[PDB]
């Protein structure tokens, strides 16, 4: 009829490769088969240029398509069914035990040809003539034993191959691979012809079976490296899907199929390096899809799948990087990494909506749809969101794009906020806030500042909390004055260590958590000036440091401190007595204080605001 | 349709106005738009955007249905607007003209000496000229 091409992801993520089989071989031989398999794993030892694509696997109206009709047929074709069958055996040249070799290899090839009769596959046999090498044209018993084979089965002579000694076995394995390339491409072409002949007939114009056929056609082509032909048959299948009706119960499956198709064709793009072509196909179909659905769209569908769309395309971005293309990433390291990240954000928001529509009183299996939601309720951790953010983070960091990755970092911390996970949010914010002050732009600086307020109060890193709060009061004039007053009260509280006021948010658990704090914690702008330095060991300096408050609200005028320095030798507007210098120290030392540390109101500004000298 | 008219100094946003063909942007997109503009400007500057010729950069960024143009003066000043669409009837020669006029108003405000460089574009007369440019484009 019109059955799905496949509902199976995680398929052929690596470059698809042929498979030729090896039978169930016992441990008794596996040791020497080790060497045997070594040559086989030699395909994985050698460079891709030397490496043959094929690998190994083990086993013990109109008429309906055979080999195409179902997606498990596709997959079983992919790896379960080898294009060619090869059974490796040993052949010691002897007299009558070698006749027993004849009978035994006859039995095994009889079983093998029965299996082939099940599944229409070409066969080859490999024999180690473990004896010493001899010239070709010497062993008539080779012909005799081939004839014993043929009367048993009829396998052609040339399909027989020999790997006498390991030092010989290696080269004979290389040419084995070459011959296998031969037969494998032969079988692949034969199946290609099968598909095209199938496609020339319609079972009463079902029109979707042929879609499966052209899909499998692309499979064949990419097996045979004709990437262009197969990718364009894929795209033609996309066109065919377009011709199909939309918005039915199928349209979601249509969208997923087109996702498969976009995946494959974009692979074949970047293999052929047609970048903007891949971009155009990507967009074209994805906005097709956004149009095609207006609802249901429970938005773990067509939104999460949108996320997976950008996920696969990011996969193909990194695939290009492994290939080495710098184009789109000089443009945008991952155009779609963070994009899929915001798509999983909308995923989670839609999940919140799902909970909302659930909070309604919540017969065509809508409960299963609700059960869908329950399934969708599972993928609500949104930690995978955080990880996708991490990949986008690193991906943009690849070309050292600090700003963008930093703002994705504040994204991460915001998400941890949404999840209620204050800790690591606070960590990333702790990194960002000095950065944001370095960007000098106070607006978002303050916005992440109140975010940090929430983060630290929830965490209880009240040292960090108050540091951000105080550099916030520095220039908090963009915010409410009364909240400045409240926060200043919080400042005196924390300096005393007594619980801070924003109990309007606080709940007792984290409250106690930070009550634990500050037992360990150990430690608006004004100006420093000098009337005289570099003295003649007679001068007397004095308070040239103008203590200015740029906060509208005052801080309680408590007290003062000055800290002595040792270079060379050891020795609105509010001003009050300090007599900072009356100690007649030694000459030519400019004691410029690291930080002010006078006791106005409380200890200090601590967060790194102190000037040098005159 | 909405345009955000933004002049950019070294690191801040001196003057950003979030307007539409009907009025200012009622949508609560202010902070998100400002952050996106700043990140795009920083990345492009790190790449090469700092250059001598008055630099045209159309579709140098692409947000959700808002496509960005950056412009560079040899005096190190940047300029941004967006179009509220993946597709809407407009041109790019109009962008050239409007940001040329934006430069003209920029330097005519730079004429105002009370305006020290690197500050918010405070004057409601200048800003109403800017929103008249807005009306010129939306």
């Amino acid at each position: 009829m019109t059955m799905d091409a496949t509902a199976l992801p995680s398929e052929l993520l690596v470059t698809p490769q042929p498979l030729v089989g090896f039978c169930g071989l016992d441990t008794a031989r596996v040791s020497v088969h080790k060497a045997v398999w070594e040559a086989f794993s030699g395909s994985l030892q050698r460079k891709a240029a030397d490496r043959a694509a094929v690998q190994y696997k083990l086993l013990p109206e109109w008429y309906h398509p055979k080999g195409i009709l179902k997606r498990n047929w596709m997959l079983k074709h992919l790896h379960v069914l080898p294009s060619v069958v090869v059974l490796f055996q040993d052949m010691e040249w002897n007299d009558l035990q070698w006749t027993e070799k004849q009978v035994q290899c006859a039995a095994i090839v009889q079983a093998l040809k029965n299996t082939l009769q099940e599944r229409n596959t070409r066969l080859c046999l490999v024999l180690l003539q473990r004896a010493a090498p001899l010239p070709p044209g010497e062993d008539l018993l080779a012909a005799e034993r081939a004839a014993s084979l043929t009367n048993a089965c009829g396998i052609t002579s040339k399909m027989l191959f020999i790997l006498p000694h390991t030092e010989h076995l290696t080269g004979y394995a290389l040419r084995l691979e070459s011959a296998f390339l031969d037969m494998a491409q032969s079988y692949y072409a034969l199946m290609s012809k099968r598909i095209r002949n199938h496609r020339d007939q319609l079972t009463a114009a079902h029109t979707s079976l042929k879609i499966r056929h052209q899909f499998k056609l692309g499979f064949v082509a990419e097996m045979r490296q004709d990437f262009s032909t197969g990718q364009k048959h894929y795209f033609q299948a996309y066109a065919n899907l377009d011709e199909i009706r939309i918005n039915d119960g199928n349209c979601l499956e249509i969208k997923t199929l087109a996702g498969f198709l976009n995946y494959k064709i974009c692979r074949l793009m970047f293999k052929l390096k047609t970048p903007r072509d891949a971009i155009n196909q990507f967009i074209i179909h994805v906005e097709k899809h956004k149009s095609r659905v207006g609802f249901k769209d429970l938005a773990f569908e067509h939104h999460a799948w949108l996320s997976t769309q950008h996920s696969v395309f990011a996969e193909l971005f990194c695939e290009a990087i492994k290939n080495g293309l710098p184009a789109l990433q000089t443009q945008h390291p991952g155009i779609y990494y963070h994009k899929a990240a915001e798509f999983v954000m909308k995923r989670r928001d839609a999940a919140m909506e799902a909970y909302a529509a659930m909070q309604a009183s919540s017969v065509a299996e809508q409960q299963a749809n609700m059960q869908l939601c329950d399934q969708e309720r599972s993928y609500n951790h949104s930690a995978a969101i955080i990880a996708l953010l991490s990949q986008a983070m690193a991906q943009f960091k690849i070309y050292k794009c600090l700003r963008f990755r930093k703002k994705l970092a504040i994204d991460m911390a915001e998400e941890y906020l949404k999840s209620g996970d204050h800790a690591k949010a606070l960590t990333l914010y702790s990194l960002m806030l000095p950065d944001y002050r370095q960007e000098k732009w106070t607006t978002i600086f303050t916005d992440v500042l109140l975010k940090t307020l929430r983060c630290a109060l929830l965490s209880g890193s009240v040292a960090d909390y108050i540091a951000c709060s105080v550099e916030a009061l520095s220039l908090r004039h963009q915010s409410d004055q009364s909240e400045r007053i409240l926060i200043l009260e919080n400042l005196w509280q924390v300096f005393q260590g007594v619980p801070p006021m924003p109990k309007t948010q606080l709940t007792p658990e984290a409250q106690a958590l930070w009550t634990s704090a500050l037992a360990n914690v150990k430690s608006v702008e004004m100006c420093a000036t000098f009337e005289r330095v570099q003295l003649s060991n007679d001068d007397l300096l004095q308070l040239q440091l103008i203590v200015r408050v740029l906060t509208d609200i005052p801080l309680r005028i408590r007290s003062f401190h000055v800290i002595l320095a040792d270079a060379g030798n050891p020795q609105s507007y509010y001003q009050l007595f300090c007599s900072t210098e009356a100690q007649q120290f030694h000459e030519n030392t400019q004691l410029r204080i690291v930080r002010l540390e006078a006791h106005m109101g409380t200890d200090q500004v601590a967060a790194l605001l102190t000037c040098s000298s005159n | 349709m909405a345009f955000c008219i933004a002049v950019i100094g070294k690191d801040n946003a001196p003057l950003y106005l979030t307007t539409s063909d009907m009025e200012q942007e009622l949508e609560l997109q202010y902070h998100v738009n400002a952050a996106l503009d700043v990140v795009e400007e920083k990345c492009l500057i790190g790449k090469g955007a700092p250059e001598s010729k008055e630099l045209y950069l159309g579709l140098l960024y692409s947000t959700e249905n808002h496509k960005i143009y950056g412009f560079v003066t040899n005096t190190r000043v940047k300029f941004i607007v967006v179009i509220d669409s993946s597709n809407v009837a407009l041109r790019e020669n109009e962008v050239r003209a409007i940001f040329r006029n934006l430069h003209l108003l920029y330097t005519d405000a730079i004429c105002n000496p009370f305006y020290i460089p690197g500050e918010s574009l405070t004057s409601k007369k200048f800003d109403r000229a800017v929103q008249k440019l807005m009306s010129g484009t939306a």
